[PDB]
């Protein structure tokens, strides 16, 4: 119904679709060539984590563009890419809990900390050596 | 006037008062603060806040009563809640180093509107000068009072700005400022200058002006004197990236993205034209000799800054002053493009700039159309300016030449060139050009590292990283504006003059050659083997697939030390004779 009323739009795009054995997400129209090197971290396994790291990233980046988003049309468009946007967290966290199983030998929360840190210290500095702000913290 | 603005200021001040902060201003704060928190907390039980809450309404109720009665006992008519705001000033800028910090601007500004008219009068009788006509006796020390005045309120705006900066970090004090009183939009923060040559050459710093009588005329090259640094501003960096802000936003429905600006156009000198134009006030339409003056000088300077500061970062001499050449090209083509107010940046400085333009050129009606069509034509006509402009900077690239003591490149030595493409083409060409330039060192470092390589495989995948939202952004923007006839183009530019319905079509065929400053400035092969870089953006291309193990191990590595050490951190952050 208003999927095609919404998608000419172009104001959404959202690039990233997740879609069995790992739950290949696809950027774009690029197909997912795994090349092996090689129970812990090994082989494509962690490219495949490489590949959300992108995806993560987007997702906040995603959030600028919804941060300049603000009638019943704009409404069913919210609330379709608030679905969507759902279901593909979901499919990532999931697949990101097979991961951690198949790399026993972090937890979606330091990890993630880690990461929305390194936003700030890559945005302005370099620089992760120095903790002197005290208060910026 | 500034009524129920200092109502507000009050209300805040009794509001974040009553509750324990951080406010010392009296002799004591601390002491009424303790008794009332010794009070409250001993029938209430925080409830501090809780209290203030409950009366908060009451407060705001009681001040509005007070104001109606007040002006009902007045012989005026009688008014009503209609004072600025019906509800207590909301939360979203409650603390107090905000709003002393946007009082303490707008009282600036408007003590700079009246010595700036103050000087106005005193010194309307260069003109009219009585004498080395330094002597006025009123005018003087005026001007020297408000240098007084700026020496001091430099400091204390440096403090003032380096705390909110701290405290809120990504944002700017001078926007806000702007923004919040529009009162001072001919406020240029320059007169604060560090500098001590601003000191020292300009007697008054932003008012060097008709306090001021010199009538200083440019000396062109074959003048063997100069302007002896009049205007010797700082040099431009060299790594430094891009800008995503700083763009016009049409309506928030578009809210268009993925344009940003090069590293060289934001590293622009453009510092002498501000106090020149204050000076140039008055004497419209008869002083634009002055501005082809300054805007020689400028751009003279530019280019010797340009070249002084470019040539020397590699010692290839051939690619090297043709990159140079057409970097000062570009620079000529966006100064052209200001001129005629053809571009997208509106800070400070631009919206100062075509405003003043707007009001010279424009005598009464004419059409903003009108203006870009007279201001056009006037820098293409000659009595053309696009010629001496050419000559300051070949005076300005001959002068870094014999203080270089080299010899005069091919390039840039034509006296005559043609018609430039829309600023966008050129700033993604050069976007390309660096991208592969910083892609052919980093790959070539790191193979040439590799055991060792992994910081280096580290700096190349961090540089890697915010190109891939460069190339979505100008792609999509690409998309949705080529090949249209100026009819249905998104802006008044010619549109529909290359022929490419894709970007890695035109960029393939662009500059696949000699990177000379004639047109194509590019020099770049064995890339792809020119379209396999996307391939490399996400890691999975073949090259890269190499060293990816490695790469992404110490990458995980890196991240848990560093998780550790972030953790520890923030835990730690708890705090005679």
């Amino acid at each position: 119904t208003n999927e095609e009323t919404c998608d000419d739009r172009k104001e959404y795009m959202n690039q990233w679709s997740c879609g069995d054995n790992y739950e290949l997400c696809k950027y774009n129209g690029v197909d997912v060539k795994p090349t092996t090197v090689r129970s812990k971290l090994d082989g494509n396994d962690v490219t495949f984590f490489n590949l959300f790291e992108q995806w993560n990233k987007e997702i906040q980046y995603q959030i600028e563009q919804y941060m300049t988003n603000a009638c019943k049309e704009k409404c069913k468009c919210y609330k379709l890419w608030i679905e969507k946007i759902n279901d593909q967290w979901g499919k990532q966290k999931d697949n990101y809990n097979k991961f951690r199983s198949k790399q026993i030998y972090v937890s979606l929360s330091n990890f993630l900390f880690f990461s929305c840190w390194e936003e700030y210290i890559q945005k302005y500095f370099n620089s992760k050596i120095k903790n002197i702000g005290s208060d910026t913290f | 006037k500034g009524f129920c603005h200092a109502v507000q200021r009050s209300f805040i001040d009794y509001k974040n008062m009553i509750l324990g902060t951080s406010v010392n201003i009296y002799e004591h704060i601390g002491k009424l603060q303790e008794d009332i928190k010794k009070i409250i907390e001993k029938g209430t039980p925080e409830n501090v806040n809780a209290w203030w809450k409950g009366i908060e309404r009451e407060m705001w109720d009681a001040v509005r009563c007070a104001i109606t009665k007040i002006n009902k006992k007045n012989n005026n008519s009688i008014f009503n809640g209609d004072e600025c705001g019906v509800s207590p000033p909301t939360g979203n800028d409650e603390d107090q180093s905000v709003s002393w910090f946007k009082e303490w601007g707008e009282q600036f500004c408007i003590e700079r509107l009246r010595y700036e008219q103050n000087i106005r009068e005193a010194c309307t009788i260069c003109i009219n000068s009585k004498s080395g006509d330094k002597i006025q006796g009123a005018c003087k020390r005026k001007c020297e009072k408000y240098k007084k005045y700026i020496s001091e309120k430099k400091q204390e705006w440096d403090k003032q700005k380096t705390k909110y900066e701290n405290k809120y970090v990504g944002k700017s004090a001078s926007d806000l400022l702007k923004e919040n009183y529009p009162e001072c939009i001919s406020a240029n923060f320059f007169i604060f200058n560090d500098n001590i040559e601003y000191k020292t050459y300009y007697p008054y710093g932003d008012y060097s002006s008709i306090c001021s009588c010199e009538q200083v005329k440019y000396y062109k090259y074959n003048n063997a004197e100069k302007k002896n640094n009049k205007s010797l501003c700082y040099e431009k960096d060299n790594d430094m990236t891009w800008s995503k802000k700083y763009i016009k936003k049409l309506e928030n429905g578009r809210s268009l993205e993925g344009v940003y600006v090069p590293p060289r156009r934001q590293q622009l000198c453009l510092y002498e034209l501000f106090p020149i134009i204050i000076k140039n006030e008055e004497g419209m339409e008869k002083a634009k000799e002055e501005l082809l003056e300054t805007l020689q000088i400028v751009a003279e300077r530019e280019a010797y800054y340009l070249w002084k500061q470019y040539n020397p970062t590699g010692k290839g001499i051939d690619d090297a002053n043709k990159k140079a050449c057409c970097a000062i090209r570009g620079s000529f083509y966006d100064l052209e493009d200001i001129i005629k107010g053809n571009d997208l940046v509106h800070d400070e400085y631009t919206k100062y700039i075509d405003s003043k333009l707007n009001e010279i050129f424009g005598s009464s009606n004419t059409n903003d159309i009108d203006t870009k069509r007279a201001r056009t034509d006037w820098w293409e006509n000659e009595t053309t300016i696009r010629q001496l402009v050419w000559d300051a900077m070949q005076s300005g690239v001959r002068y870094a030449v014999e203080e270089k003591n080299e010899n005069f490149p091919l390039c840039m030595g034509v006296e005559h060139i043609g018609i430039a493409k829309p600023q966008f083409i050129r700033w993604l060409e050069e976007w390309t050009n660096e991208f592969c330039e910083k892609y052919t060192k980093y790959f070539e470092d790191m193979k040439s590292k590799c055991i060792e390589c992994k910081k280096a495989c580290a700096n190349y995948t961090n540089w890697l990283n915010p190109k891939r939202i460069e190339w979505n952004g100008m792609s999509n923007y690409y998309n949705k504006i080529y090949r249209k006839s100026n009819k249905e183009s998104e802006d008044g530019k010619d549109y529909s003059m290359i022929m490419a319905p894709t970007v890695i079509d035109y960029l393939n065929k662009r500059c696949h050659g000699e990177i000379n400053g004639n047109y194509i400035c590019c020099s770049c092969k064995n890339i792809g083997a020119l379209d396999l870089m996307n391939e490399v953006l996400n890691k999975m291309d073949k090259k890269y697939s190499a060293h990816k193990m490695k790469c992404t191990e110490v990458y995980l590595e890196h991240v848990e030390e560093q998780l550790n050490e972030i953790d520890n951190a923030i835990k730690d952050y708890k705090l005679g004779c």
